[PDB]
């Protein structure tokens, strides 16, 4: 068959399709009745009100003036010239599209618009300025080229449809007959994906119609169908599109299916009539036949029938007589359900095929009947005890007999056309055999202006209240890959959606990502120096992600084949105790488990596909900033790491100091022999040496009441101690190979942008193990040279805290793990860091995030704002 | 009904043009004034009035009074 | 693939597609150029006339307010209100249906419309006559419930198409979306046969157009298309549709295919593109090659592509890329033509694709490449020298490298929508095996109106003044299955068809079968007499027509089974001589023999579906008609009539003599021994007896001024003397079937009607040779009772002189047979009867006139008056 | 080129309102229709005489002359 996987459009009284299933579940009417006052000043003649026999009803779509123009490129004198059809279908069709879990402009195959429009009824207010002032009829050739034929190709325009883009144009019959022209086309196979429907607005906004003796409308305003009182119908206004899909690719796919279309027939009747317009009995009965001999489906299997019934005196028993004779070879009896939406919303013109479409798909998904309004007793010439018909007034649970739900909607024109169509119900869904959900989700949401950020934000807050809300990994992921990434964007990282909701309640100094979006072309890397470890390390990280299990697996076997350290007993398999924090203190154990969590978390950050500029790296950082630009291999770097953390465990006791004063200033204030360690920043500095004289300097820094810090370390670092440890690796060291960099290295010993060849030297290595690790003016040459954002690799907040106090430019810098007290949340940081770069124009895979078999569902669409475009000319 | 020699005039009239004749079903507001442009071989909010044969007749006899 | 069948449309400076088709060999360019005084005629501003930037040429379509609205029975008031695409839509659509060799309304399956309609134009001064009464609403209404989408509901309508009526609707490829929606509909069973086109002419006749340096449109007014001389295209207004159907289908039934549509496909541009109004590139390739791998093809083989070829500065070059671009994958240089029909007629907007689809699909078929126009040097952005096409400007035979001649047709939209059809070439059938063509054939004519008759009869006066004409076969089996019977009617009897167009030619001065139809509710069946055949009769019968074969037949062969006598050796055996000529005379070999040559004649004109409601004899006339009745049977009277022959044949003496006077007066002075044989007419009466007493009334008549001749016969038939027989015959007529009769009888030994008993006595076939013969009785109770037009069924013309020499006003009488001469123009004699009996209104089947595996063919059309509608200027 | 600081003010708005300047041939009446609209804040044959925009200048000095 031909899937339905998504539909849109405004309705009278409604907005959305939810907003009018909810309204058909609620048994309301949607006609919006007027008075005297409000009707002359909309312009309603003086002879039309207080006429015995003028109606004042109808059926209003809310905003008809009310276009986007600004988000299709349309300038804001371009769009006041264009008909409201064509604006609301656009937005319909981005709508459409947006429901149906996809984007058009970026579909693997080939889309096509197949679609109908009423008359253009605001030319005949533009052309009383285009006339009466210059006198000429070239607005007419004009009107030619951009107006009649055009509403189809202006959405292929606007939205980049490249399949066909074809105008059918019937009576009343259009949205069924555009249905069933793009199932022809999608089973001829000239697209993969098309989009179908109607529209019928009328630029005299509020008003009613003169009904006359016999005429066919209603001489009440209420249309009631298949009735003894039926008085005629009540004219509507409406859009609509469904999207359809063949059903094997659908199923492939994954997406949700409405309701699959088995069958359809459009005849005509062709002169088997008393005049023109009077409608005929065989050949509606070859219509439904046919759609029911198609979709290989006999008449005892049908349980819903969606009839046309306009309610009009002479459609109704014709209509019932066809529908008998096309079911006469029934054996139940009173089996079959019957309504119209025409009592709803009124008799819509163009868009009537379509409403009756979405309202029967609606009721196949769900599973539950809507109500047939205004019956209480039968038509005349209408028999419903000796028919397998019933039309019931009460919201009415469907269950079928056999177990399967089919349904039909026949749709007839003015001219003759008559369309039918069987649908039936989605196939067997099977959500029990998968993975469960991951444990926290991605929310993103995006939009062109800061006002539709914050009404999509609302929508989707309205949307998360419900009782009936999707998957985690079903929703975020129509979010990632069922919407286009704009500018002014937003995030959340979420467990479960009430909460969300709440969240989204908010929308004001909420704790969630947002903010405009960028260029931001390349990242920035900073890795972190030894003292700033936990326990279980990348524990989450290492059993849920696959890329850091892999590259932490394979350094674990690499050292254990060449080595004794019970490398993945220390982390994971070892117990929550301060007996373990002093087991994993010493140098010897330090310096090779955070080579392994900052380089295999770096593989993570690759594998989610961020491309980063420059890689500052600190001290061991300095080792593993060589390994990502491939200097050398990692068996050398984690086996020589190795050596030098068996080397630097032979060292005798040694402290440290943290000092606010610049380096200038110690210098100036330093006298014995103590090397400086490391200079971060102005204000922060940490000095070397043995522990009795930098006690003696600690105290009389006291005296001067400058802020000072012990570090707990045990081996003095970055200090002329060192010596015999620095040059016992040489012979270790100059047996393997050296590359030439591939990747931005910036080195922090010198403070200067390091070349290709000053890597490779066997002695910088050893000349890094001694001299200051001067941070700071590396990373002012960094954000001098690039403009870039920072994103921190290791365990601590460290590197964050010094570089979020630095001149940035309108930078920020991002950790990637929490420094220890909440290591139970790894998996919400490094997903709150993902939401936070996103935000900015960071390129991360989205979709790396959503879980194990993921589907589309239908979620709120884009939120237009409104703005006023109208010519407006008496 | 019975025609009285000046509306049956009228009402050959209407019939050789195009066949009260809002009651009948084949007929609509064009049909409506192509009957009307007819009569005008001798207000049209007063035509959705009222439109019948002897409506039709009082008017013309009143125009033509008037 | 889908089986093109048929096309017509209404063109620039032609009517037909064939007065298009002559345009496209004849090189000829169709644009209309104007003058300065008779724009302002109808109301042209003098700015417009005066202005130096104006280009005063159309391609004009012939007659734009003239509708036959008694045709389709629209009313002349009703009529005056269709915009004239909806007029000349329905024009062109009821001849390409019957272009098609069909009628649309008697097809089995279903059969749907797809077109398109152009902006509606007479709406302009249609809300102009309008605007003067008030019409708040008015005018939407008006709008609205006539002109939005009712142009495939209008004609669906009135011709009766029960199938998919959508009318697609894209900007200027409305025409080949059309198509390509109707091969999707085909394909997909929602019709057994689709027909499928656009039209886009409209109320400007005789206008000119203010050319822009900057527009679309050419400032001098020719298209010089694909060249150097590029400057845009000029306005044209034109009609086509195309006639659609499965190629199975249309090998089966053997339907005239011009060609295949073998792959299509559509698409739009996107927004990948510079703008709405600029066209792309790899959209056209897209569609170009969908197309020819739908077809199932290669780029190799297509050697003709009619491409859209405006020629406006910025589409050429766009579109010839793209075709580089799609053709890219060949390495054979300069092989595949290129044309654009918008040099001979102009860029008829919409209708631009099915100009362009008939025009290949006719080059296609018949084998000629027309001659693109105007065409000198190349664009400066066009490489033709290294591209695979070639622009031709003379006509060119199309014979490509293989056997088969594929095509394809380019059309793109306004909006940015393009389609790309490929035309396989039809596939050819072994037309050497088929059987001989029949020796005569009957052509029908016929017309609603006489004016249409006229008209239809000189355009068929015109059509076979030409030279290799199709099939007569063909023809007899087109205008029989395929053309409506109307009330107006015509007929032709023909051997050859250059003869049958120089007597077409001459309307009132021409001797064919002519007149009006009427209800005809029956025929009366006139047998004939006994002495008035001839030798070598039924030749020609009993061997083109096996109905009158197996008639013949269970009649001779019990003739030589239980007796001694051989009918087929005395009439197929048997020599052409006067010598035979007194030996077939004698009553033993005359009354069985004309007996079952009279019932294998009527058993053939059963078999043609005619219903006899009155059925006389004339002596032995009533033994058959009783046959014929179900009171015998075909053996039971066969044993019955030789035995009355071979006892009649010993009577020694008989003569009868013609007495032309009333029969009371000829009753005032006769004598008792002789005794009238026959009364047959107010001037006519046979007498019968011996030799010398009739005689001597024959010289007592002779100075009385009387005519009188013998009958040339030797025995006494309704006489005095055969008594003897009737007691001979008494012994017979023992338990024979004896059946009331089922058909109407009038016996003429009575005067009267027959009814259930007066025929089954066995005594009434005794005396029926006793009473004489009341044919003219029987006739004025014939014209009492009915008013029926009598065919007589015998051997000779003798009873139609004598029948239509009666009371015979408004009704006439056809004999079946020559009279005595024309022994071998029987055939044509008989089907000169059926002509005068169709055309009178009888229900004669014409199909089983034509051969054994005839095929449709393209003929004219209906000729339709032409009476103006309009409103004003 | 360089338009003359009064002119250059009304044909900048008119090039930033709606974009001889019509090269392209995208270019049509509708847009020729809204800038024959934007005319009054400071004959249509008489325009299309011709359309270049020094001329369309010179026609509303002409118009402010009328």
């Amino acid at each position: 068959g031909i899937a339905i996987i998504g539909m849109a459009g405004r309705f009278p009284q409604a907005d959305t399709v939810q907003a009018f299933w909810e309204n058909l579940l609620a048994s309301r009417e949607c006609i919006s009745f007027y008075s005297d006052e409000e009707l002359l000043a909309m312009g309603i003649s003086p002879e039309f009100v207080q006429h015995p026999d003028y109606v004042k009803a109808k059926g209003e779509v809310a905003d008809i003036d009310k276009f986007d123009a600004a988000f299709f490129g349309i300038a804001p004198r371009e769009a006041e010239l264009m008909d409201p059809q064509h604006r609301v279908l656009l937005e319909t069709a981005w709508a459409a599209f947006e429901d149906a879990g996809y984007v058009a402009a970026d579909y693997p195959g080939d889309v096509g618009i197949f679609a109908g429009k009423s008359m253009d009824s605001y030319l005949m207010l533009n052309l009383m300025p285009h006339f009466k002032r210059v006198f000429s009829s070239g607005s007419l050739q004009a009107a030619i080229g951009n107006d009649k034929d055009s509403i189809t190709t202006t959405i292929a325009y606007h939205l980049n449809l490249r399949g066909p883009a074809i105008t059918v144009q019937t009576s009343s019959s259009t949205s069924l007959v555009a249905v069933c022209v793009a199932c022809q086309s999608l089973l001829t196979w000239q697209c993969d994906m098309a989009i179908a429907g109607g529209v019928t607005l009328g630029p005299p906004a509020k008003t009613g119609y003169l009904s006359q003796e016999g005429g066919i409308t209603a001489a009440d305003g209420h249309c009631r169908a298949f009735s003894d009182n039926s008085s005629g119908f009540v004219p509507g206004t409406g859009a609509g599109l469904v999207v359809l899909k063949r059903v094997d690719e659908a199923l492939r796919d994954g997406d949700n299916i409405y309701a699959v279309i088995k069958g359809f027939a459009v005849n005509n009747d062709g002169s088997e009539k008393i005049s023109y317009t009077a409608p005929s009995v065989d050949a509606q009965a070859r219509a439904i036949a046919q759609a029911q001999r198609l979709a290989g489906l006999t008449p005892q299997d049908i349980t819903y029938v969606e009839a046309h019934g306009t309610g009009t005196r002479l459609g109704d028993p014709v209509e019932f007589s066809a529908l008998s004779q096309a079911f006469a070879g029934a054996s139940q009896k009173q089996y079959c359900a019957l309504g119209s939406v025409k009592t709803n919303i009124g008799h819509l013109d163009t868009a009537a095929g379509v409403a009756g479409l979405i309202k029967t798909a609606l009721a196949v998904q769900q599973g539950i009947i809507p109500a047939t309004l205004h019956f209480e007793r039968p038509n005349a010439q209408i028999d419903l005890t000796n028919s397998p018909f019933y039309i019931n007034t009460t919201c009415q649970p469907w269950q079928p007999e056999s177990g399967i739900r089919r349904a039909g909607v026949t749709s007839l024109g003015m001219g003759g056309t008559n369309a039918h169509v069987v649908l039936e119900q989605a196939p067997a869904v099977d959500l029990q055999a998968r993975a469960p959900v991951p444990a926290y989700s991605i929310l993103p949401f995006s939009a062109k202006t800061d006002s539709a950020l914050s009404s999509g934000l609302a929508r989707f807050a309205d949307f998360l209240q419900h009782e009936s809300l999707p998957d985690r990994r079903d929703l975020a992921w129509t979010l990632s890959q069922g919407r286009k990434a704009f500018a002014h964007r937003a995030a959340l990282v979420t467990r479960d959606l009430h909460a969300a909701g709440t969240l989204l309640q908010q929308a004001a100094t909420a704790p969630f990502a947002r903010g405009v979006a960028q260029t931001q072309l390349g990242l920035g890397l900073l890795f972190s120096g030894q003292g700033s470890q936990y326990q279980r390390m990348g524990h989450q990280l290492y059993q849920v992600w696959p890329a850091y299990a892999d590259a932490f697996d394979r350094c674990a076997t690499l050292l254990e084949r060449e080595y004794q350290l019970d490398i993945r007993h220390e982390l994971f398999r070892a117990e929550v105790s301060l007996a373990q924090g002093e087991r994993l203190a010493q140098t010897c154990l330090t310096q090779p488990l955070l080579f392994s969590v900052e380089y295999a978390l770096a593989q993570l950050w690759l594998s989610w596909g961020i491309t980063p500029t420059v890689m500052i790296g600190h001290s061991l950082g300095e080792w593993v900033a060589a390994t990502l630009a491939g200097v050398f291999s990692l068996e050398d770097a984690l086996r020589l790491v190795a050596r030098r953390a068996e080397l630097m465990h032979q060292a005798p006791s040694g402290a440290m100091l943290m000092v606010a004063l610049p380096e200038a200033q110690i210098r100036a204030l330093i006298t014995a022999p103590l090397a400086i360690a490391a200079v971060n920043a102005p204000d922060y500095s940490v000095i070397a040496g043995p522990t009795s004289e930098i006690l003696a300097v600690s105290q009389r820094l006291t005296e001067q009441n400058i802020i000072n810090k012990r570090l707990h370390t045990s081996h003095a670092f970055h200090s002329s101690m060192m010596q015999d440890a620095a040059q016992a690796l040489r012979q270790a060291f100059e047996n393997v190979r050296l590359n030439p960099p591939t990747l931005t290295i910036i080195s922090t010993v010198t403070g200067a942008h390091v070349s290709a060849d000053t890597l490779t030297t066997p002695d910088y290595w050893i000349e890094q193990m001694l001299m200051p690790v001067q941070f700071s003016a590396a990373l002012q040459e960094a954000q001098a040279t690039f403009d870039v954002d920072f994103l921190e690799i290791g365990p601590g907040a460290t590197l964050t805290q010094l570089t979020n106090g630095h001149a940035l430019g309108d930078r920020l810098a991002f950790s990637s793990l929490p420094a220890g007290a909440r290591s139970s949340d790894e998996h919400k940081h490094i997903l709150d860091t993902v939401a936070a770069l996103w935000v900015r124009g960071h390129n991360i895979d989205l979709s790396a995030f959503a879980g194990e078999q993921p589907r589309r569902v239908s979620l709120p669409t884009y939120a237009f704002d409104k703005i006023r475009y109208w010519v407006d000319s008496p | 009904a019975a025609p009285e020699s000046k509306t049956q005039r009228g009402l050959v009239a209407i019939c050789e043009a195009l066949l009260n004749f809002f009651e009948a079903g084949g007929h609509s507001l064009m049909l409506g004034m192509l009957l009307a442009q007819v009569q005008e071989r001798f207000s049209f909010f007063d035509v959705m009035e009222d439109a019948s044969v002897r409506a039709l007749a009082q008017l013309v006899e009143q125009e033509q009074q008037d």
